[PDB]
RNA sequence: CCGAGGGUAGGGCCCGUGACUGGGGCGAAGUCGUAACAAGGUAGCUGUACCGGAAGGUGCGGCUGGAU
RNA sequence: UGGGAGAGGGUGGUGGAAUUCCCGGAGUAGCGGUGAAAUGCGCAGAUACCGGGAGGAACGCCGAUGGCGAAGGCAGCCACCUGGUCCACCCGUGACGCUGAGGCGCGAAAGCGUGGGGAGCAAACCGGAUUAGAUACCCGGGUAGUCCACGCCCUAAACG
RNA sequence: CGAUGUCGGCUCGUCGCAUCCUGGGGCUGAAGAAGGUCCCAAGGGUUGGGCUGUUCGCCCAUUAAAGCGGCACGCGAGCUG
RNA sequence: GAAUGCCGGCAUGAGUAACGAUAAAGAGGGUGAGAAUCCCUCUCGCCGUAAGCCCAAGGGUUCCUACGCAAUGGUCGUCAGCGUAGGGUUAGGCGGGACCUAAGGUGAAGCCGAAAGGCGUAGCCGAAGGGCAGCCGGUUAAUAUUCCGGCCCUUCCCGCAGGUGCGAUGGGGGGACGCUCUAGGCUAGGGGGACCGGAGCCAUGGACGAGCCCGGCCAGAAGCGCAGGGUGGGAGGUAGGCAAAUCCGCCUCCCAACAAGCUCUGCGUGGUGGGGAAGCCCGGGUGACAACCCCCCGAAGCCAGGGAGCCAAGAAAAGCCUCUAAGCACAACCUGCGGGAACCCGUACCGCAAACCGACACAGGUGGGCGGGUGCAAGAGCACUCAGGCGCGCGGGAGAACCCUCGCCAAGGAACUCUGCAAGUUGGCCCCGUAACUUCGGGAGAAGGGGUGCUCCCUGGGGUGAUGAGCCCCGGGGAGCCGCAGUGAACAGGCUCUGGCGACUGUUUACCAAAAACACAGCUCUCUGCGAACUCGUAAGAGGAGGUAUAGGGAGCGACGCUUGCCCGGUGCCGGAAGGUCAAGGGGAGGGGUGCAAGCCCCGAACCGAAGCCCCGGUGAACGGCGGCCGUAACUAUAACGGUCCUAAGGUAGCGAAAUUCCUUGUCGGGUAAGUUCCGACCUGCACGAAAAGCGUAACGACCGGAGCGCUGUCUCGGCGAGGGACCCGGUGAAAUUGAACUGGCCGUGAAGAUGCGGCCUACCCGUGGCAGGACGAAAAGACCCCGUGGAGCUUUACUGCAGCC
RNA sequence: GAGCUAGCCCUGGCCAGGGUGAAGCUGGGGUGAGACCCAGUGGAGGCCCGAACCGGUGGGGGAUGCAAACCCCUCGGAUGA
């Protein structure tokens, strides 16, 4: 659960922090970190293409194993669970009896010293990876691939998961975190269990300073600008939107669906999301 | 107060220098023009 | 030195009073509607919640101190 | 010491019926609703029927005037953890008791906070009726909520 | 309109007189004291505060009186703003 | 002859303003044609967390010496950063390169673009980051870690001796890391010494003294010592580290393990080499065979890759070590020793400034390190002062107005004014003490008050020693002394009550607005299933993100508390395989031109034929909206109640003359002697209202109101005083402006406000200090306002296009 | 043209001194066990006071300036967005 502070500053009154309980090792494996290159929201032209980015804490990118079908049958002992700054989930360090060392995203309930393994023959226990065809209907999985051997794409953030719902030919039916119902190829790998650190969302940043530490620069409202800047700009005094509420670039921003309707994956999405 | 000209030799040579102009179409035109006008110095002098 | 007390400052308690305001009691010679006592014309009462000019209503759970 | 009965409490699992929604089939002129109607739904194919899927909530018969708990209260089934109580033996302790201002804990429902979940139901709200009027009683909708966890609230025709 | 700085205050005055006061008068429904009203008269004088940017105005305490106007609604190459 | 014309020259303003910080000057001696200004001595003042010293930028000879003074220097000049000339910068160890990588740049392969060109993994370039071997002293007019002296060290080549499976651009280890707090031990630096060295001194009343004054160190290989940093050892198994591996990883067994050992660094010591004060004497000589020791204080530096805590989770690559692959094992490498070899560029000087950026020798701007002492609680604050550097490149008089900065002020005490604007008051430390309210942190330094110097006596604990003395630190209790006054100087909150707005710390219109604006945690809607949506680009390619719905975009709202009603007719968005309309296209009934013909050519109906629109429905924390009239109650007044027109539906809670109220200084209450402002109420709200959120709300605010206490030259109402100017004399010497001028008042006239016209009046000629009423004074071809078929930013259900999407 | 200015990326550096005293830790009380309370230890914070440093609130001066934004006094932040 999340940690509160006494109100000994105005900002400590509401600031909350992760308890970091499941963490067992405060330093990253030297062979598995590499320098993450700060973009600031800028691209190869040097132009901002994602606004209000940059200035956050320096990080190294811990390499994560998003395949696991790499090493079928080769078990590994769960050696440590660590803090990864590049993602909301925690990471777990695996010592393969191979000798090889790898990170995965740490599932809910994964215990240090436990063994896990990937494969068609793997047991149905948290931390194990299998093609979806061999996971019992109804069990909840994470780190799901979208296509075979292309990497884990779904159910990766703190506390999230997906549930197998049924089998239709070469494909399985998943309920994605978003409530969407989607077909996924059965030969896509997953990992039984939900992603851990489920309290991530109960955290209260507490002060503007904290957002800055995360690389989030301040966001400027359209209504606070001028006509040259934004559809919502101008007006004497404050002003209501006075048009359909729009983006900085003029497209409507309350309800306008933006998925390409002729996308080939539509053939595989059973039901659009809930909530 | 802090004025506009804050001399910096590496900045000078790497911005206006001969090798900068030669690298680009507009830069070569600056040199073509300056040679056609008879400039004694095609490029700023930096003590390098 | 202590010292009646006087002076500066800051607290606590009580009383009187105050533009205005909330309901309460009584009056009855009025206006609205009829909530309760009969199965009182939606059985009643009830804690709570939300709502309605008003009596009141509805929801949830409870009691019989409810006629057939 | 050796036995019994039980919806007493907690946690984890799990079964079937029904409702609603979605997909497929088949079929057509109405369905629904009432005291009688209308709103509503329906030829953009409803209802009625067959198959599939999803989801939440509540447990038909057994069930009784029954059982249990200090009260509130407790009802599918399996297990684990745990409470009280009755019995027969008359074995051990030797008045160790009864009560109980404060205290502490528990405490239906509604309501609150944080996060889930949401089928049915249903405050508020919208419409249809009924009516002299009808901010109601009846009808078609419908949001909190009803459900789960954690923390509060501490009330009651909390009654025998 | 190749610019004549526009409210109010402060400072500094000066002038007009249709006079607020003080001086001189006639009439009175002028007993006296005190007023009313008109005439002469511009020499001097004509207060301090609360409100409001205010001018003005109301109000407080006085006063012989607490006058009204002109001077680019006097005066920003004098100040304020 | 005019174009506020263009170029040039020269006037006027004028011997006028000014001569650039108010840190400050006086005299004597010298030089010289000439001296306030150059040199020298004495006295004085100023800086000293600098106004002193070192370094990086940047500047580019400004450095040193001789000789000069036309110009430059705000005066002067014999002087100079100026003119002429000569001289001056010395490195294997300092910095950069022959080393490494960062963002970034470039770019084999590859990708894309009409052209030019845009990208792009590897590689390469790229530093103030990694890495790497030099310290003290002496010397020159001017360079010195560079020359010299002393003592040290690195790399490369070759050779020798011993050793080993040697061998890499490949594998591995390491390099290798945050913020905050911090231990132990040291050093830098500092203070004291009754001790050691020293030239001398005794004044002016006293002192020949534990007297005064001065100084009492620096570098150093191996070894040793003290303190720290780093690392476990052996065996077996081995499928992983894109080959191999004995290395590393992983599993197991065995000793060892907070030890030692091994290794590395700091500090001390250390053969040796150095330095060495005041004073006197003409940069040097002496001091002097200088001494070179003890004690206390003590880093933010060092040991260091130390330790702990925390969440925001903290470069790379080489050098280095190890592993092996070809290869090669006469080689090759490792270790010791010896000899040889060691290149290129920089080095002067200024460097918080007169040499850099500001047109100037410009009160501005400029990154890093050293920055002593005493006192004040501390400190880089403040005052003084060391070393060191200065007196700011015009002066001399005078003692007006006025101005600036400053000091005091009788009585009063905000009466000033738009406002206590400004200025007073308060002011550090220690002790006592402290309210509403509150989110329980706060409010709080609340408020308010007492203490504060010096002397003597007693006294408690700590640091260093040793346990003691000495030194240093933190105290406590008595008794006294002086003055107007003890943080005796300097530095150093005035306070309170009550509203508005914003939760808060932050952000902003560089150079007129710092705010109530923006941001902000937080809340809600919404889009997006990943080759995501969305953004930049024609594209490739990027960002998003090496992220995956607890995530990312967009929008509004803006901590938190209690809340957030009604209207879906219009617009928007979403849902809707029916229907209506609907383009190219399909189709070809029918019709036409022509030909002698077969034929060629053209028109063309029904019917099929997408999105979009129309149509059905949903949707408000989507755009937005949220009524009128008549009548009714035991007095009047009012209307719970009924009636009726209209609407998509008629504003709920809460608030209300408000940052909103026109009438308006609404009315009433409060405060005041008096209150258009303020607070509290009322409600006929011109024209509040619920996420362009509604109503509150502790704390916070250089925000804007209202009041009080304290204290004041703000004021009654002004006075005096100080310095810098103003004034006078010597020196240098501008400016805007300027049709020409021989340039008075009034009353008139005049294009309507006349020195210039009329009439009258006044008036000798010319200056200096002052004041501002006029010259419709100067400045800028009015910003207001209009005009121009003038321009530009912005908006949209204006027109017409285009991108983008369908 | 980003040697000024705005944002970001990479790599370095700087922030005297003083005050407040969160969590945690240990001890003590408490209880059936706890919550919790007290003392000590501790050293948190877009914490407080105040230099450097970064600013630019109010006022005065300056206004052919020392300066085409400066000077004096006062004032804001000063471990952090
Ligand atoms: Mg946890
Ligand atoms: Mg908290
Ligand atoms: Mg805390
Ligand atoms: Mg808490
Ligand atoms: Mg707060
Ligand atoms: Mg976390
Ligand atoms: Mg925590
Ligand atoms: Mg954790
Ligand atoms: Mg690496
Ligand atoms: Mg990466
Ligand atoms: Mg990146
Ligand atoms: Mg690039
Ligand atoms: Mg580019
Ligand atoms: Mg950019
Ligand atoms: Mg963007
Ligand atoms: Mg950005
Ligand atoms: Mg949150
Ligand atoms: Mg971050
Ligand atoms: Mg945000
Ligand atoms: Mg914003
Ligand atoms: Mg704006
Ligand atoms: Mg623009
Ligand atoms: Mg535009
Ligand atoms: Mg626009
Ligand atoms: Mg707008
Ligand atoms: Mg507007
Ligand atoms: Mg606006
Ligand atoms: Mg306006
Ligand atoms: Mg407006
Ligand atoms: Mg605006
Ligand atoms: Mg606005
Ligand atoms: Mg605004
Ligand atoms: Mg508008
Ligand atoms: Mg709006
Ligand atoms: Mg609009
Ligand atoms: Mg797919
Ligand atoms: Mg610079
Ligand atoms: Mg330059
Ligand atoms: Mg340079
Ligand atoms: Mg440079
Ligand atoms: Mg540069
Ligand atoms: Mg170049
Ligand atoms: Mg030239
Ligand atoms: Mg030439
Ligand atoms: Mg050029
Ligand atoms: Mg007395
Ligand atoms: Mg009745
Ligand atoms: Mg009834
Ligand atoms: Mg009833
Ligand atoms: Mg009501
Ligand atoms: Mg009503
Ligand atoms: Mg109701
Ligand atoms: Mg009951
Ligand atoms: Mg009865
Ligand atoms: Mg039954
Ligand atoms: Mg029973
Ligand atoms: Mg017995
Ligand atoms: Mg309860
Ligand atoms: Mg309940
Ligand atoms: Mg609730
Ligand atoms: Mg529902
Ligand atoms: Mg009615
Ligand atoms: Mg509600
Ligand atoms: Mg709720
Ligand atoms: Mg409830
Ligand atoms: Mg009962
Ligand atoms: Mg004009
Ligand atoms: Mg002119
Ligand atoms: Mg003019
Ligand atoms: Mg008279
Ligand atoms: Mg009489
Ligand atoms: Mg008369
Ligand atoms: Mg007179
Ligand atoms: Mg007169
Ligand atoms: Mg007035
Ligand atoms: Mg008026
Ligand atoms: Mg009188
Ligand atoms: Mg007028
Ligand atoms: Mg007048
Ligand atoms: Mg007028
Ligand atoms: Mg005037
Ligand atoms: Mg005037
Ligand atoms: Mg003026
Ligand atoms: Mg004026
Ligand atoms: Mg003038
Ligand atoms: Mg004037
Ligand atoms: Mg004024
Ligand atoms: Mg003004
Ligand atoms: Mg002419
Ligand atoms: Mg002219
Ligand atoms: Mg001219
Ligand atoms: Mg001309
Ligand atoms: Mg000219
Ligand atoms: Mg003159
Ligand atoms: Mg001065
Ligand atoms: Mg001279
Ligand atoms: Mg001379
Ligand atoms: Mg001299
Ligand atoms: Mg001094
Ligand atoms: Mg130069
Ligand atoms: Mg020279
Ligand atoms: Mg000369
Ligand atoms: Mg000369
Ligand atoms: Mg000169
Ligand atoms: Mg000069
Ligand atoms: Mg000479
Ligand atoms: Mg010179
Ligand atoms: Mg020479
Ligand atoms: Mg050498
Ligand atoms: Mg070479
Ligand atoms: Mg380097
Ligand atoms: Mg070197
Ligand atoms: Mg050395
Ligand atoms: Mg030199
Ligand atoms: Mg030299
Ligand atoms: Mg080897
Ligand atoms: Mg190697
Ligand atoms: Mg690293
Ligand atoms: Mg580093
Ligand atoms: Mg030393
Ligand atoms: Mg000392
Ligand atoms: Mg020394
Ligand atoms: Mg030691
Ligand atoms: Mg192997
Ligand atoms: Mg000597
Ligand atoms: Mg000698
Ligand atoms: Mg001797
Ligand atoms: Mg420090
Ligand atoms: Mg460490
Ligand atoms: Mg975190
Ligand atoms: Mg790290
Ligand atoms: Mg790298
Ligand atoms: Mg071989
Ligand atoms: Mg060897
Ligand atoms: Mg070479
Ligand atoms: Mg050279
Ligand atoms: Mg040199
Ligand atoms: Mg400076
Ligand atoms: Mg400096
Ligand atoms: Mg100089
Ligand atoms: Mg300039
Ligand atoms: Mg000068
Ligand atoms: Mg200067
Ligand atoms: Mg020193
Ligand atoms: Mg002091
Ligand atoms: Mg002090
Ligand atoms: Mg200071
Ligand atoms: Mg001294
Ligand atoms: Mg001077
Ligand atoms: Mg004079
Ligand atoms: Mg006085
Ligand atoms: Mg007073
Ligand atoms: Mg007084
Ligand atoms: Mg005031
Ligand atoms: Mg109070
Ligand atoms: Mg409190
Ligand atoms: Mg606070
Ligand atoms: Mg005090
Ligand atoms: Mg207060
Ligand atoms: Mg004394
Ligand atoms: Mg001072
Ligand atoms: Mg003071
Ligand atoms: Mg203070
Ligand atoms: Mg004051
Ligand atoms: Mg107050
Ligand atoms: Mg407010
Ligand atoms: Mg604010
Ligand atoms: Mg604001
Ligand atoms: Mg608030
Ligand atoms: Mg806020
Ligand atoms: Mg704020
Ligand atoms: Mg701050
Ligand atoms: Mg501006
Ligand atoms: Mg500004
Ligand atoms: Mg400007
Ligand atoms: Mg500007
Ligand atoms: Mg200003
Ligand atoms: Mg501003
Ligand atoms: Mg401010
Ligand atoms: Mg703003
Ligand atoms: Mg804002
Ligand atoms: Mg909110
Ligand atoms: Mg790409
Ligand atoms: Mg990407
Ligand atoms: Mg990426
Ligand atoms: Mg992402
Ligand atoms: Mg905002
Ligand atoms: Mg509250
Ligand atoms: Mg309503
Ligand atoms: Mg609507
Ligand atoms: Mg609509
Ligand atoms: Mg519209
Ligand atoms: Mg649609
Ligand atoms: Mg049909
Ligand atoms: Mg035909
Ligand atoms: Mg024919
Ligand atoms: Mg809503
Ligand atoms: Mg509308
Ligand atoms: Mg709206
Ligand atoms: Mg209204
Ligand atoms: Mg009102
Ligand atoms: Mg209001
Ligand atoms: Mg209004
Ligand atoms: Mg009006
Ligand atoms: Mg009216
Ligand atoms: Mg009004
Ligand atoms: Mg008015
Ligand atoms: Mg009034
Ligand atoms: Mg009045
Ligand atoms: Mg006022
Ligand atoms: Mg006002
Ligand atoms: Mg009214
Ligand atoms: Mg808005
Ligand atoms: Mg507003
Ligand atoms: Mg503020
Ligand atoms: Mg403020
Ligand atoms: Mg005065
Ligand atoms: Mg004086
Ligand atoms: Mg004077
Ligand atoms: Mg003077
Ligand atoms: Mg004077
Ligand atoms: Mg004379
Ligand atoms: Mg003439
Ligand atoms: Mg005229
Ligand atoms: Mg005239
Ligand atoms: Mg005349
Ligand atoms: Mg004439
Ligand atoms: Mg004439
Ligand atoms: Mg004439
Ligand atoms: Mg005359
Ligand atoms: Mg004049
Ligand atoms: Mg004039
Ligand atoms: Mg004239
Ligand atoms: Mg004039
Ligand atoms: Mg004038
Ligand atoms: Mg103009
Ligand atoms: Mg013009
Ligand atoms: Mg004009
Ligand atoms: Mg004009
Ligand atoms: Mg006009
Ligand atoms: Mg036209
Ligand atoms: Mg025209
Ligand atoms: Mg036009
Ligand atoms: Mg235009
Ligand atoms: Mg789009
Ligand atoms: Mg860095
Ligand atoms: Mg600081
Ligand atoms: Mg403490
Ligand atoms: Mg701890
Ligand atoms: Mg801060
Ligand atoms: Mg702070
Ligand atoms: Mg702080
Ligand atoms: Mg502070
Ligand atoms: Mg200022
Ligand atoms: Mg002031
Ligand atoms: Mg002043
Ligand atoms: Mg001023
Ligand atoms: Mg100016
Ligand atoms: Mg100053
Ligand atoms: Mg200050
Ligand atoms: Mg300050
Ligand atoms: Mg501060
Ligand atoms: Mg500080
Ligand atoms: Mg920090
Ligand atoms: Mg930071």
């Amino acid at each position: 659960a999340v940690k509160k502070f006494k109100p000994y500053t105005p900002s400590r009154r509401f600031m909350t922090v992760a308890d970091f309980s499941e963490i067992t090792k405060t330093e990253p494996e030297k062979s598995l970190v590499k320098p993450l290159k700060k973009t600031g929201g800028r691209n190869n032209q040097g132009r901002i293409t994602v606004r209000f980015r940059g200035g956050g804490h320096k990080r190294l990118y811990r390499i994560i194993d998003f395949k696991r079908w790499d090493k079928v049958g080769i078990p590994a002992k769960v050696a440590a669970i660590e803090y990864d700054p590049n993602r909301s989930a925690r990471i777990a360090l695996l010592h393969y009896v191979d000798g090889e060392k790898r990170y995965i995203i740490a599932p809910d309930g994964l215990q240090v010293g436990q063994q896990v393994v990937a494969g068609p023959d793997a047991p149905i226990q948290v931390g194990n990876a299998l093609p979806l065809r061999f996971i019992p209907v109804g069990t909840v999985v994470h780190a799901v691939e979208l296509e075979p051997k292309k990497g884990a794409k779904l159910a990766r953030a703190a506390g999230t998961s997906a549930q197998i719902q049924g089998r239709e030919g070469d494909y399985v039916i998943l309920r994605l975190p978003s409530g969407e119902l989607r077909k996924v190829h059965g030969e896509c790998y997953a990992t039984v269990g939900a992603v851990g650190n489920a309290d991530h969302k109960n955290i209260v940043l507490g002060k503007a300073g904290r957002s800055r530490w995360l690389g989030r620069r301040p966001h400027v409202r359209g209504a606070a600008m001028n006509p040259v800047d934004h559809p919502h700009g101008g007006g004497e005094g404050r002003a209501p939107r006075g048009r359909p509420p729009a983006s900085p670039w003029g497209w409507q921003t309350k309800g306008l669906k933006t998925r390409k309707r002729r996308k080939p994956s539509s053939r595989f999405i059973i039901a659009r999301r809930k909530k | 107060m802090k004025r506009t000209w804050q001399p910096n030799r590496r900045k000078r040579a790497k911005t206006h220098g001969f090798r900068a102009r030669m690298r680009t179409p507009g830069g070569r035109k600056v040199l073509k023009r300056r040679r056609q006008k008879g400039r004694w110095r095609l490029t700023p002098a930096v003590r390098k």
